[PDB]
RNA sequence: UUUGCCUCAGGGUGCUGUAAACAUGAAAGUAAACUUUACGAUCUGUUGAGGCUUAUCCCUAGUGGUAAAGUGU
RNA sequence: CCUUCGAUGUCGGCUCUUCCUAUCAUUGGGACGCAGAAGUCUCAAAGUGUCGGAUUGUUCACCCGCUAAUAGGGAACGUGAGCUGGGUUUAGACCGUCGUGAGACAGGUUAGUUUUACCCUACUGAUGAAUUUUAUUAUAUAUAUACAUAUAGUAUUGUGACAGUAAUCCAACUUGGUACGAGAGGAUUAGUUGGUUCAGACAAUUGGUACAGCAAUUGGUUGACAAACCAGUGUUGCGAAGCUAAGUCUGUUGGAUAAUGGCUGAACGCCUCUUAAGCCAGAAACCAUGCUGAUUAAACAAUACUAUCU
RNA sequence: GUCAUCUAAUUAGUGACGCGCAUGAAUGGAUUAACGAGAUUCCCACUGUCCCUACUUGCUAUCUAGCGAAACCACAGCCA
RNA sequence: AUGAACUAGCCCUGAAAAUGGAUGGCGCUAAAGCGGA
RNA sequence: UCUGAUGGAGGAUCGAGUUGAUACUGACGUGCAAAUCGUUCAUUUCAAUCACGUUUAGGGGCGAAAGACUAAUCGAAAAG
């Protein structure tokens, strides 16, 4: 018979199967569409998982509650080294889906890059990317050529420079970014002209847009039903234990329907979420990039001991708001968004007053370690 | 006559004693339900400061016990975030008894009050001796 | 950038850190971590906790 | 898997809350000598001290180490 | 009384999923005895949601209350190797009526053991080879070829068939005390700011957690101090890190349609949305987009390097 | 059952009413202080019973070396 | 070559149910349907 | 009559042990166990508890009464 009592179902069949992901690194599923009117442009980038801090913005949304006040939100620093394009991939579109058409390299390529060609790569006597590079100019042009007259989709590989970061790992994650812009030819010129040199964050991203951030939710191995899948834990008088699903289904059909949460994996699991907004870029360059003009101190991003379980940033950054999937350490795809938005929180000039340096380990209660000796004073 | 409330963390479920915190002659307030709550399974329904609630009063006048009565939430026990950036919690959770348009039965109130309840009731703030 | 005063010590609070107390006579306690708002609720005195700025104070130590 | 890594150490960042020892130092009072000597919870100074801090914190071409080279193609 | 009496566990509730539509609300419409507001009848529509409690074992029922709505049903009266065991329905016992009696009672009452999965499948996650009578949406300097092409190992980047799929509803204010109305009252739609339920993450902050750690302390014990230890975590504070919600963040737009309203337009000199041909606009529905998987295609491409090899 | 009371809400409880299907006097009637691992209702305190679950400890589970059963079994095991 | 009223062939409305679904399936309309020869 | 001591009665009280077994309808339920384990609970000057000896034997015994018990056997034991 029906249900006493209605209630939705728990968790989402969307994200089924609750399986680990094929992959560390996040994949787009599909790039922003091409809009022919724009200039070229590339349309993703890499960074890795730092942490998280709080900033202090003030409000411009009037007939809201908050409006010329000043409050606080949570945010994610991505470390955003410049990546490196190495290579152009063409794509054609055919009844069977995109094909490559040919993928052309760069003249030089790094270590970084070749080792992730290798699992073994210390014992190995790196022979990859050896001889291929030294490929006629005239034949590179030929293929060049081919892919202006038959390719509709252009994509540049580029790769991360974990040398730049804390990471212990060494070799460097690769990925295609998608050329968005005007004609075959000039993506192609585009890509061409940045064939082998560093592409930093702010020519693919400006401050305050919205992007969507791919990547990879924290693993927690095999868990309960309860905790997977949120199911109410059964009364305490239950017999053979609580933390499980009552009834698995009806009599008929005669099986288990796939829609009833059981007990498996949770996390590491591939997210992609939309409507995350840059706050700053912050520059590797200039010492303050931490300070506001209402904070005028001198001050970089990493808190006072570094952050924690990640290190310290170095490098190019961004701020983003709220949180992002991932433990720290890990690959973030940073993607634009598939239409623009013109909404008013996509459109909003945020004016950010100050941005949060204390120390993540304990309850830091300092900004500087500076301003801690200075409070503290002399000591043995 | 706004009531962009903004989300406060949820306390005082149904059945919670809460003080009166006015001169309206009742000592406690038992809340019965939460204006405006849904349909949830096995949720009890739940009131934060700006909240409008259904109570009865165990202590106080005869005239006000035994009867379903609206209230208002003024002071709350429980921790709240409020946008600034801390934290803030009195030491009781308190209410005031009002008539279903909003407007108080009693004529003053006894301890502090919520700006976040101020603001979404005026005439209660202007009984309100000290708004918090 | 403007900071706050705790209450129980003296440590200066920054935005988005700490917490507040109001108690039955309606004024306000400022609280920087955990640690204060226990020992504040508790009810000891900072003057008698040899870490505090009151306690330096007061053994003339700052 | 040798500008790496592990290790310990130094530093940073925190957590706790002022170590052990000494002091004609204090201490409610007590007893015992021809004005000092004994007992004394506890307190004070040296002492925001001492201890701990990655094992899944941060930095350091700082110390020492980094091992047999087996299997498949 | 057709199947089960060499046994298909017999009420209700809890938990969980799915399905139907004879649609309660939400979307878009038509009619009204339709001024507005509210409502009633009805169409396409099952995408989304249908609650907290008092009494009772109950289903049913009945009130209190919220809500937008608190619609009706199925799945062996869904669901007992999922639970529970309050009822019914063994043996103890009590009452009432009946019986000479033993005893009976859809009369009441109280106490009364709820067994087994390690097998197959299903489902959930986790490894993983092998795949030529196999595959091809090409490969070759405005030019030939299936009478062709493809060995294999590693490794990366990809294609994405197919399967799953996700968001939902409300309030206040502005429009506006406006349209309408004699007045009493009093909108639709759009916009703004919020919120409910749900989903996916996350830990800067707040809270929770302690067999990191530091401190205190009771009983005992090491002659004392110190250092400790035992009391199945002795007990207390605080308690980083990590987990975590009660905390924080995020949650699209296109095509083609249904109902319906229309265009042109005969049949039928007129008329007619077509109940001919030919057209248009159009819904929370459908299909895409987006998202998840893709040893779901025993799938495949490009690339990099190589194996005595060709 | 009806009337009060208890609650916001009472098929529960208590106090009353009594043409009582079918109460009633050693089939003992009515009432009783004290007593009860007896049945029942309410209140205060209390709390993870619950809102709504989270973290955590021991012992298992898990993988390994060793040891090593049983029930059940026509044949078997994807669905509409 | 007009207006009516009947009549009966096929078609349509009447015609709503629960796992997903069945003229046996595919599908079929110059039938691979219906009534003949 | 009242007050303070003294005194030490009771099928008096709490409570270990003993003797049991209220609840979790906990664990276990292919058990450690054909009735156990844990916590909880009842009981301790008396109708108290235990041992050995001795009596009562099957349509019989024995029963502070449950058709209970009479060697894992009881609305008529076990053996032939």
């Amino acid at each position: 018979s029906h249900r006493k009592f209605e209630r939705p179902r728990h968790g989402s069949l969307g994200f089924l199967p609750r399986k680990r992901c094929k992959r560390l690194r996040g994949k787009i599923r599909s790039f922003p569409k091409d809009d022919k009117e724009k200039p070229p442009h590339f349309t993703a980038f890499m960074g890795y998982k730092a942490g998280m801090t709080h900033i202090v913005r003030e409000v411009d949304k009037p007939g809201s509650k908050l409006h010329k006040k000043e409050i606080v939100e949570a945010c994610t620093i991505i470390e955003c080294a410049p990546m490196v394009v190495v290579g152009i991939v063409g794509y054609r579109e055919t009844p069977k889906g995109l094909r490559i058409l040919s993928t052309v390299w760069a003249n030089h390529v790094s270590d970084e890059f070749r080792r992730r060609y290798y699992k073994n790569w210390y014992k190995s006597e790196k022979k990859a990317f050896t001889k291929s590079l030294n490929v006629p100019e005239a034949t590179k042009n030929c293929l060049l050529k081919r892919i202006e007259k038959y390719c509709t989709v252009l994509r540049a590989i580029c790769h991360t420079q974990p040398s730049k970061t804390p990471l212990r790992m060494k070799k460097a994650h690769i990925m295609e970014v998608q050329i968005n812009g005007g004609s075959m030819k000039e993506k192609l010129e585009f890509v061409k002209e940045m064939l082998e040199k560093n592409l930093p964050v702010s020519t693919v991203f400006n401050p305050n847009e919205m992007i969507d951030v791919i990547s990879v939710t924290k693993g927690h191995g095999t868990k309960g039903v309860v905790s997977r899948y949120g199911v109410k834990r059964l009364p305490r008088k239950t017999h053979r234990g609580l933390r499980k699903v009552a009834c698995i289904g009806a009599w008929h059909p005669a099986r288990v329907q796939f829609q009833i949460p059981r007990h498996g994996q949770k996390g590491y699991f591939h997210r992609t979420e939309r409507n995350k907004k840059i706050y700053r870029i912050g520059l590797k360059t200039d010492k303050n990039s931490a300070s506001t003009d209402a904070d005028i101190t001198e001050k970089k991003i990493t808190p006072m001991g570094g952050f924690p379980h990640y290190g310290v940033v170095n490098e190019d950054f961004l701020l983003l708001k709220g949180c992002v999937a991932g433990t720290k350490k890990r690959p973030i795809t940073l993607r634009k968004n598939i239409v623009p938005q013109v909404s008013r929180d996509a459109l909003a000039q945020v004016s950010l007053k100050f941005i949060d340096t204390s120390s993540k380990i304990g309850h830091g209660r300092f900004q500087t370690s500076e301003e801690k000796v200075k409070y503290y004073g002399p000591l043995k | 006559t706004l009531k962009n409330k903004m989300r406060i963390t949820l306390s005082l479920p149904v059945g919670a004693l809460i003080n009166c915190c006015d001169n309206s002659g009742g000592k406690n307030l038992y809340i019965i339900a939460v204006q405006g709550f849904g349909s949830c399974l096995n949720r009890l329904p739940a009131a934060s400061l700006g909240d409008m609630v259904l109570a009865t009063v165990k202590k106080g006048k005869p005239d006000l016990r035994k009867k379903v009565l609206n209230a208002i939430i003024c002071r709350q026990s429980k921790a709240w975030r409020r946008h600034e950036g801390y934290y803030i919690y009195f030491e009781d959770n308190a209410g005031v008894i009002v008539n279903p348009k909003g407007e108080m039965k009693g004529s003053a109130i006894t301890g502090p009050v919520a700006r976040e309840c101020a603001e979404l009731w005026p005439k209660l703030s202007s009984a309100a001796s000290a708004i918090v | 950038v403007k900071t706050e005063a705790c209450s129980f010590s003296e440590y200066r609070i920054y935005p988005g850190r700490g917490q507040k107390y109001i108690a039955r006579d309606g004024k306000v306690y400022f609280y920087l971590s955990s640690k204060f708002a226990s020992l504040a609720l508790q009810k000891k005195k900072a003057a008698k906790l040899r870490w505090t700025q009151t306690w330096r104070r007061n053994n003339k130590k700052t």
